[PDB]
């Protein structure tokens, strides 16, 4: 379910080596995080210039005219309940995105959080501690907000 | 040497003009010959033998 | 037939990451349309020296790693009445290639045009009924770029 | 047997296109032959610098990011018997890699020679043709483990 | 078929040892290439002086047989489509011989090109390692009767 929506939508970044970070093509923009560095694959998609956002920790650019349906949809109308993720399920409890145990790990940042009907809700950056929660989300009016729990080291 | 002793600047400028003129003429003739050769040998280069 | 023959030996061109046409290796010679520019996909063959021919809109060269390699023989005979091609069946009507409008798109430059035994006589560079501007090789082998008066590249 | 033992850790070496040999990674050593030199077909190792040793026709380089899982071990034990290659046996006629003439070509150097229990004992760098079986120029380890380069008289790289 | 056409008519050349060149007699001419040299195996075709032709890389002479000379009679016609040869078929495409790459190694130069009627149309002098269908540099006898040495862009004297 989550695999089909996210297939060829999560182009990896190489640290001149192993998998370092993951980038999202959504809303016509390519968002990748600053805390991962290196080279993204699919060099057709890598030719765009990037503008940094330090307070939001994201480099954004523009899709080079192959958007069509390859760009995902984001939605700030998020209900409190279940969400999906490549590593499983995400529970939303009063502005908090929670996953259990230690399923989040280093190099797994940048994975989009989708929902039922398949629209982007959030993009992960990191988290802290029986549960695990720093993630960038969208406010009620549709404004970029960074919800970072205390002591959330980045992956 | 006689005309250089007579008028130095006139002789050196006409010798420089002669050298420049013959160089430009030879280069232009070579460029035109090469361009004509290129334009004549493409129809027997895009299509081999025949 | 034509799908079997041109596969893996008619190589496309990357323009900004997408395809804009195919380059033809025929007679041991590489050639592509000049009005479209990009890069040919496969290595060991993109690095060859390559001369232009603006009068016939074909950049021509050689295939370096093997003198023949991919064969793709050519021909000059053009029997009118029934004849074929990859996307559709091009028709040699009274001295002109014609195609129904319903097939085609942007990026159809450098299409080789195969025959019954699989040899190529012509390469489409531009163009209900439509006529396509095509480079073709007549009786004496004079590479001629025949266009149907008003024409646009595909 | 040998094919699955050498799988996914015997990455070939690329010069301007097609294959010209294979780059062995056994132990913490990124060994490859110098007689023809290309670029590593694998990531994580292609940017690793290779410090040279021309007498044995080698260059070595560490691979720390691969926590084991890509390194054949090695042992200097050497009886005369049947061993493993892509082409077959390297049967020991008086301390010599002998391979029948029906196999063996050019551009296939740098390949490891395994044993029965899956462990490299030597790496080929070339060969020669005389007698009933071609003789391969090889880098081996002697009884105490010193890397020795055995070249069978007049030889050329494969 | 073709092996009985070559039978005792294409007397080879010893390299003071094994065999390297394939001299053949056609029409009384003892065609033999210059680039490969050695000793003619048959003594009755040995005691004869051979006149050099350097630019064709050939050395032709007179037949030593007196009355009933068993030489291969030729024809200069070149119909494309079917030519047989001692290691397999060879194909004539737009004035170009070609053989599959896997056969036709070193030391086989001089075995003649025959056809359905067994007529000699060409002599193998070399070639070029062309892909999968390797082309061979031969001599060809045109429709006017002129002997011309045709070679590919590559040149490997097989």
């Amino acid at each position: 379910m989550c695999m089909k929506l996210e297939s060829d939508k999560t182009f990896p970044i190489m640290l001149n080596g192993q998998v370092n970070g993951y980038a999202c093509v959504v809303g016509g923009r390519l968002m990748k995080p600053l805390h991962v560095e290196g080279k993204i694959d699919n060099e057709q998609l890598a030719a765009v210039k990037l503008k940094k956002a330090s307070m939001y920790d994201l480099e954004y650019g523009d899709v080079p005219q192959n958007m069509k349906s390859d760009t995902l949809q984001y939605t700030s109308d998020k209900p409190p309940g279940f969400y999906n993720w490549h590593h499983g399920a995400v529970q939303y409890e009063n502005g908090r995105f929670t996953v259990p145990r230690g399923v989040g790990g280093k190099g797994d940042s940048g994975r989009p959080i989708l929902d039922n009907r398949g629209r982007v809700v959030a993009i992960v950056l990191g988290g802290a501690n029986t549960r695990t929660a720093s993630v960038v989300t969208w406010n009620q009016k549709g404004v970029t907000i960074k919800d970072t729990p205390e002591g959330s080291e980045p992956w | 040497i006689h005309y250089y002793h007579r008028h130095p600047v006139y002789t050196v400028i006409v010798l420089c003009g002669v050298a420049l003129a013959i160089l430009v003429g030879t280069a232009s003739s070579a460029a035109c010959i090469a361009k004509a050769r290129r334009d004549c040998l493409t129809p027997y280069a895009l299509a081999p033998n025949a």
